[PDB]
C-alpha cells in the first residue's frame, strides 16, 4: 500500500508542475505574441513580468 | 427496552455498550461470548474396517460330478475344479483317477477388532451454530444460549435476548466426511453400492452388525496343484489399510480459525468467523433514573503516557467536579479504543485514572464520564515486544494507522497546479482582450 | 459389449435398442423401468401434539406467608396471591382474616393419546432416485435395481450397469415438511426453539417420550374470585389443533408428475419426469455370429392401414425371400415410430405382418428386418376417440405434425422477388450503357 501512494504524489506533482509550466510559456507568448517593434514596450511592469 | 448490537463473534473479547433515554442515567451493559458450537446435520452412510476372508472346507465330490452354486454371502465365489486328488495325513482321501473332483467358495466379513476400528462415512449439511452468551448490565450478570438464527428466542435470568443471523458463513466440513477413532478426515468416500478394491470403502454395511453385507475384492481362486489338500485364494490388498497408511492430516490441523472439533456430536467448537448481530431487551426496572444519578461538572482529560500495543497498555486520568456521592459509568464510544472498567465511583473534586487499548496511533477519542463528554487526544508509539497471544485487535483497524503527521505532508505536497492552468486560460483570455484594447 | 441409451423416466413404457456389431446378428434389447423410486435425506426435528394443561392443587399457607418458586417444567408459571379464605364442603380450611396466602402453578404436558396423534416436523434435502429395471435380451430376462448416480453399478449375475445421472432434478418435497398419521404436508414450521401461541408446534420435544420439554403457551393465573377453592387459568387456544382445522390439502393432491408418496420410508414412487442415460453391459457370449443368423432377400414393406392413435394402432406388413428357417430381429430405427416384436420367425418365402405406433401423422421410416433395411412411408389418419389413458406418446413430438402436402403448400407458398429485382438492376445497367450510346 505505501508503495501507491508515493507513486500517486510523484505523478500529481509531475502533473501539475507539467500544467503550470506550459500554462505560464503560453502566458507569455501570448504577451510576447504582438511583435510591439512600431510602439515602445506597452508598460515595462508587463516586461518585468515576463522577464 | 430493546437496543441492538454487532458483535464480533470471537470468544474471550468483551464488549461495551450503553443504552440512551431521556430521564434515565446511562446504564452499562458488557456482552461476552462465552463459546461457540457449530453443530452440523449428518446422515450416516455406512461403515467400513479390515476384512477378513473366510475360507470354508472345500468341498469334495470324489470318483463323481459335482456343479457350482451362488449363495448370498458378500464377495461369494465359487469355483469347481475336475481332476483334483486331495490327499491328507491319513492318505488318498478318494479312489478315482481323476474322475472326483472338489468344489471351492470364498467369502468375506468383518474381523471382529472391527467392533472398536471401525470408520464411519458421513454426509453433512446445513451447518447450524449454537453461542453462549454472558451478559453484565448493572453489576447483574445474566446468561443464556441460543442458535444465532432470530426466530428462537432465550430466556433466562430476567431477560429474554434473541440473536441475528452470522454475517459470513463458516464450515470447515465437506459435503463428505469420514470418522474413525475419534478422528475427522475430509475425503471422498465413495457412495453407497460403489466397491473399487484397493481403496476405502471395500468392504460397506449400513450397520456395524448387519447381516446383509454387499462388497467386493477381486478374489480369484486357482487351481490346486499340490499333493495335499488347499484351497488357494488371492486377492488384492485391503483397501481400509491402504487408506490408513496415506489418509493425509486430520481435520484438526487443517480447520481455518482453529475450530476445536469434536467428535461425539461431531461440531466444532471455539472458533471465530464472522459477527453476531444481537438485540437485547432490558427490563425497564433495571434501569436508574437521572434524578438519583451522580451529578458531574468540569470533566477534563490528561494522557500521561499511551502505548500503540496489541495488549491493553494505554493509560489516561479524567479529573471531574461533582456535588452527589455515588458511582457512574464510563465509556469510549470511540471505536477504534476501548476502555476497561465501565463504572466508577464519583467524589466532589476527585481525579481517577483509566486504563485503555488502541488500533491506532493517533489515539484520540471521546470519552462519556457517567453522563457527560469530553473529547481528548494524543499520540502512542508502538512496543517492544512485537508477539503476543492476549486478545488483539479489540478494534479492526479502519485506517487509521496515518497520524497528523503523514496527512500533513501529503497535504503540503500537493499543490494548486490546477489554479495555475485556470490562471494562464485567464491570462490568455486577457491578452486576447489586451490585442483587442491595443 | 458396452451400449449407451437414453431413455425416457417412466413406467411402463419399453424402449427397444439394438447392438451392431460386425459378424454378429443385431440383437434386440428391451428395457423397462419397472417402478420408479425416490428418496431423501432426512433429520428429526421435533414433535408436537394436543397438550394437557396440570393443574396441581394450590399450596395453602393458613395465617402465614409464602413466596412463589420457580420450576423446571415445561411452560412453568407461578404466582402468589393474600387475602385467600379457602372454604370447602367441610368448612373454612384456614382461620385468620386474611393473613393466609395463597400459591398457584400451573404447566403443560402432552396429552396420552398423542402416542399415536403426534405430528413430526422434519428437514428434508439431497433427493436421490433409486430405478428399478428389467432388461430383456436374446429371449432372456434380468433385473437389476440401481441408484440413479451414475457411479455405483447394480450388481445382478455379477453384471455391472450403470445409470444416470438424471438430466434434471426434481423432487416435491421442500426444505420444511411435516408428517402425521401417514399424510405428508409442506409446511414452514418454526424452528426448534420458537414457540408461538395459537399456531403449529406451540409444544416440542425431541422425542414423544422426552422428559425435558420446551413450550410457552400465554398461561396466565387469575385471582381466586369464588367463595370456593379453585385455581383458575386462562391459555390461548392449542396451536396443533387450529393447524389440524386449516392444514390444507395433503402432498398426496399436490405433487406434480402423480408420484405415489409412501409415510415409512417417507419417499416418494411410481412417477415419471426427466431422461435417464443408461449403459449396458451384454456379454459376448450373448452374441450370435450372424454366419448362423437366417439370411433375407427382396425385403419390401406395404402399409394397409395406419391410424395416428395414441395407443398402438398402426399395421404394416413385410414380405421377404430368405433361405434358411429361424428367428430374425425386427425393429424401427426412427424415433417416431416404435414396433411392438423385436423378432419373428423367418421362412423362404412367407410374409408376416407387425403392429407399431407413431407420434405423426405422416408415418414414413426406416425398419430393419434381421441385418436389412427398408424404407417406406404412409399417410395416417387421427382416430375418432381423443381421450384415453394408456401409454401415450412413446416418442415426444418432434414437429413432424407437418404433413407432406403442408409441406408441399409451403413450398408453393414461397415467391422469387429476389430475382425480379436482379433483372431490374441487370436492365438498370444495360440501359445506362445504352443512354451513354444515346
Ligand atoms: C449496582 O450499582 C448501583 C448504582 O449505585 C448500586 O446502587 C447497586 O448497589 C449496585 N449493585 C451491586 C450488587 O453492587
Ligand atoms: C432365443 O432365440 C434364439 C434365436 O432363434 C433361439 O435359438 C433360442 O432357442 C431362443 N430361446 C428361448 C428360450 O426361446
Amino acid at each position: 500500500y505505501t508503495v501507491i501512494v508515493l507513486c500517486g504524489v510523484a505523478l500529481a506533482i509531475l502533473v501539475g508542475t507539467a500544467s503550470s509550466a506550459a500554462c505560464i510559456a503560453k502566458a507569455r507568448r501570448d504577451c510576447l505574441t504582438p511583435y510591439a517593434l512600431a510602439p515602445n514596450a506597452t508598460v515595462p511592469t508587463a516586461l518585468a513580468v515576463l522577464c | 427496552f430493546e437496543h441492538a448490537t454487532t458483535v464480533p463473534n470471537v470468544p474471550g473479547i468483551p464488549y461495551k455498550a450503553l443504552v440512551e433515554r431521556a430521564g434515565y442515567a446511562p446504564l452499562n451493559l458488557e456482552i461476552t461470548v462465552v463459546s461457540s458450537e457449530l453443530t452440523p446435520s449428518t446422515n450416516k452412510e455406512y461403515v467400513t474396517c479390515k476384512f477378513h476372508t473366510v475360507v470354508p472346507s472345500p468341498q469334495v465330490k470324489c470318483c463323481g460330478s459335482l456343479e457350482c452354486k451362488a449363495s448370498s454371502k458378500a464377495d461369494y465365489t465359487c469355483r469347481v475344479f475336475g481332476g483334483v486328488y486331495p490327499f491328507m495325513w491319513g492318505g488318498a482321501q478318494c479312489f478315482c483317477d481323476s474322475e472326483n473332483t472338489q468344489l471351492s467358495e470364498a467369502y468375506v466379513e468383518f474381523a471382529p477388532d472391527c467392533t472398536i476400528d471401525h470408520a464411519v462415512a458421513l454426509k453433512v449439511h446445513t451447518a447450524a451454530l449454537k453461542v453462549g452468551l454472558r451478559i453484565v448490565y448493572g453489576n447483574t450478570t445474566a446468561r443464556l444460549d441460543t442458535f444465532v438464527n432470530g426466530v428462537t428466542p432465550g430466556s433466562s435470568r430476567d431477560l429474554k435476548v434473541i440473536a441475528g443471523p452470522i454475517s459470513a458463513a463458516f464450515s470447515p466440513f465437506d459435503h463428505k466426511v469420514v470418522i474413525r477413532k475419534g478422528l475427522v478426515y475430509n475425503y471422498d468416500f465413495p457412495e453407497y453400492g460403489a466397491m473399487n478394491p484397493g481403496a476405502f470403502g471395500d468392504i460397506q454395511a449400513s450397520s456395524l452388525d448387519a447381516t446383509d453385507i454387499v462388497a467386493r475384492t477381486d478374489i480369484r481362486l486357482l487351481k490346486p496343484s499340490v499333493k495335499n489338500i488347499h484351497v488357494p485364494y488371492t486377492q488384492a490388498v485391503s483397501g481400509y489399510e491402504m487408506w490408513k497408511n496415506n489418509s493425509g492430516r486430520p481435520l484438526q490441523e487443517t480447520a481455518p480459525f482453529g475450530c476445536k472439533i469434536e467428535v461425539e456430536p461431531l461440531r466444532a467448537t471455539n472458533c471465530a468467523y464472522g459477527h453476531i448481530p444481537i438485540s437485547i431487551d432490558i427490563p425497564d426496572a433495571a434501569f436508574v433514573r437521572s434524578s438519583e444519578s451522580p451529578t458531574i461538572l468540569e470533566v477534563s482529560c490528561t494522557v500521561a503516557d499511551c502505548i500503540y500495543s496489541a495488549d491493553f497498555g494505554g493509560s489516561l486520568t479524567l479529573q471531574y467536579k461533582a456535588n452527589r456521592e455515588g458511582h457512574c459509568p464510563v465509556h469510549s464510544h470511540s471505536t477504534t479504543a476501548v476502555l476497561k472498567e465501565a463504572t466508577t465511583h464519583v467524589t466532589a473534586t476527585g481525579s481517577i485514572t483509566l486504563h485503555f487499548s488502541t488500533s491506532s496511533p493517533q489515539a484520540n477519542f471521546i470519552v462519556s464520564l457517567c453522563g457527560k463528554k469530553t473529547t481528548c487526544n494524543a499520540e502512542c508509539k508502538p512496543p517492544a515486544d512485537h508477539i503476543i497471544g492476549e486478545p488483539h485487535k479489540v478494534d479492526q483497524e479502519f485506517q487509521a494507522a496515518v497520524s497528523k503527521t503523514s496527512w500533513n505532508w501529503l497535504l503540503a505536497l500537493f499543490g494548486g497546479a490546477s489554479s495555475l492552468i485556470v490562471v494562464g486560460l485567464i491570462v490568455l483570455v486577457c491578452s486576447s482582450m489586451l490585442i483587442n484594447t491595443r
